[PDB]
């Protein structure tokens, strides 16, 4: 969608392979606040938003 | 039973309480042993006393006794027939249900909405015989809930079977502090609402 | 293979228990608290059971 | 998708003619009301609606 | 989307099913704080 | 110093904290000392080729 209709994905009670997403796409800039990529790589979650 | 959505309007007459998108209705089924979460687009038919007609006062849930809480079987989609018999179900995004036990307890209900979706507590789960709330369904409802109405419930008791119903109490939930009294087996029996008094 | 507690009681174990991780020595006790909850906090956020 | 879009002004008018423009802006993590129009993207740049 | 089911085939609502009423029918306070 | 050749298109991948192949498999920027990272482009014409 666009940028004022954006899709929300909420996760919960599952596991993720991030890096199978994260090789699908090619990034451009990221920018965090509290956490790091690598620490979302690692970690576990309630949930993820 | 209520009914939850984002914008709010007159009917075509011109009476209130039209929802105009996806709309959460919580209705409870199965003679009280089930209930259904529908996020739809709700649609007023345009048949005589329904909501699209100029003969239209008000919209109910309903269900007869004697076809539909008989002995020999339950059914449940009564209620919810009774509401398709005023609207039309369009674009349904999900429809959970949830089964209820049977009883005459009194049990307490909430709702909240925040970035991770709508949450429902109720006592049935966690803590039967006490009172004290606990989260059982998330719904991916992602839209501001900026309205509910309570949906006018009528059981078809006939005059032998005429039955009288309690009634309930809807209260506001506030951004408020409070102070907590964890029992040893882990429920809450006591508080303080700080603001309340010196 | 490391999944149990049942005769490494006593010792300092790490933990990855759905997710929480910590290190801790795990004791078995009385059954306190909200067995649905599945963890027992203190007022400061600490795992305790 | 057929482009990029984005709300570019939101406002209610109000009073006798409808002769002031107030600003409706959106809180974090939300949406903006006037998602409404155009749900899907803007077909037109400068599509005053 | 998903599937709600077969639609109503009743044509016509069931005329205010307990009449509408919005007066001193309903005064029994049993306030409960 | 360390250097290397290196696209521009993927110098968000050499940030700390990054969650790539780089910093898995290529290079991770260590900050004991005082560091800096530096991305420039060589002009074609000097003795620098490609
Ligand atoms: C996590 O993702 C990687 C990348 O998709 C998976 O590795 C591949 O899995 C497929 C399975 O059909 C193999 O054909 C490939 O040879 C694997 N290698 C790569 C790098 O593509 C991996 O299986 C996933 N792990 C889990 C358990 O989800
Ligand atoms: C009672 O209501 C439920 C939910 O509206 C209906 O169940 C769905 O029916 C459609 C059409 O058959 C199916 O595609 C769905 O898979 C069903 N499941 C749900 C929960 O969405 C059910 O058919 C209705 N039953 C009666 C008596 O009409
Ligand atoms: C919500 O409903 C209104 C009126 O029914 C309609 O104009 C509007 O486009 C709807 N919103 C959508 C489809 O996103
Ligand atoms: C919604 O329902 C209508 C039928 O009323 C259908 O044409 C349309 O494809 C459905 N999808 C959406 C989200 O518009």
């Amino acid at each position: 969608p666009q940028v004022y209709n954006f899709n929300r994905l909420v996760f919960t009670n599952c596991n993720y392979n991030l890096t199978k997403l994260l090789s699908l796409f090619m990034v451009n800039e990221f920018s965090c606040d509290g956490i790091s990529p690598d620490a979302i790589a690692r970690g576990c979650y309630s949930s993820l938003t | 039973a209520f009914m939850l959505g984002s914008s709010v309007g007159n009917f075509s007459n011109g009476v209130s309480g039209r929802y105009f998108n996806h709309t959460l209705l919580l209705l409870p089924d199965g003679c009280g042993t089930r209930l259904w979460a529908l996020y739809c687009v709700i649609e007023p038919r345009n048949g005589s006393y329904c909501p699209g007609n100029s003969n239209y006062n008000t919209f109910a849930v309903f269900d007869t006794p004697h076809t539909d809480c008989t002995s020999a079987g339950y059914n449940t989609n009564a209620t919810l027939n009774s509401f398709k018999e005023y609207f039309d179900l369009q674009n349904c995004s999900f429809i959970y249900s949830f089964n209820i036990t049977e009883d005459e307890n009194a049990e307490w209900f909430g709702i909240t909405q925040n970035t991770q979706g709508v949450h429902l507590y109720s006592s049935r789960k966690g803590d039967l015989y006490g009172s004290n709330m606990f989260l059982f369904a998330t719904l991916p409802v992602y839209d501001g809930i900026k309205y509910y109405t309570v949906i006018p419930r009528s059981i078809r008791s006939k005059y032998s079977e005429r039955q009288a119903w309690a009634a309930f109490y809807i209260y506001s939930l506030h951004k408020l502090t409070y102070l907590l009294d964890f029992s040893v087996d882990g429920y809450i029996r006591r508080a303080v609402d700080c603001g309340h008094d010196d | 293979n490391s999944t149990t507690i049942t005769d490494k009681l006593g010792v300092c174990v790490e933990y990855n228990l759905y997710g929480v991780s910590g290190r801790g020595v795990f004791i078995n006790c009385t059954a306190v608290g909200v067995k649905q909850q599945r963890f027992v906090y203190d007022g400061f956020d600490n795992l305790i059971g | 998708p057929s482009s990029y879009s984005f709300i570019s002004k939101c406002s209610r008018l109000t009073g006798d003619n409808s002769h002031i423009e107030t600003p409706i802006v959106i809180n974090p993590g939300e949406y903006s009301i006037c998602k409404n129009f155009a749900p899907n993207g803007f077909s037109q740049d400068g599509d005053y609606f | 989307d998903v599937d709600s089911g077969p639609p109503s085939s009743a044509t016509s609502c069931k005329e205010a099913d307990m009449r509408n009423s919005s007066s001193e029918f309903f005064n029994k306070q049993w306030p409960m704080p | 110093v360390d250097y290397f050749a290196y696209p521009l298109s993927m110098k968000s991948y050499m940030q700390p904290g990054s969650a790539g192949v780089i910093s898995q498999y290529n290079y991770k920027q260590s900050f004991a000392n005082p560091t800096c990272r530096i991305f420039a482009t060589a002009p074609a014409n000097l003795t620098i080729t490609k």
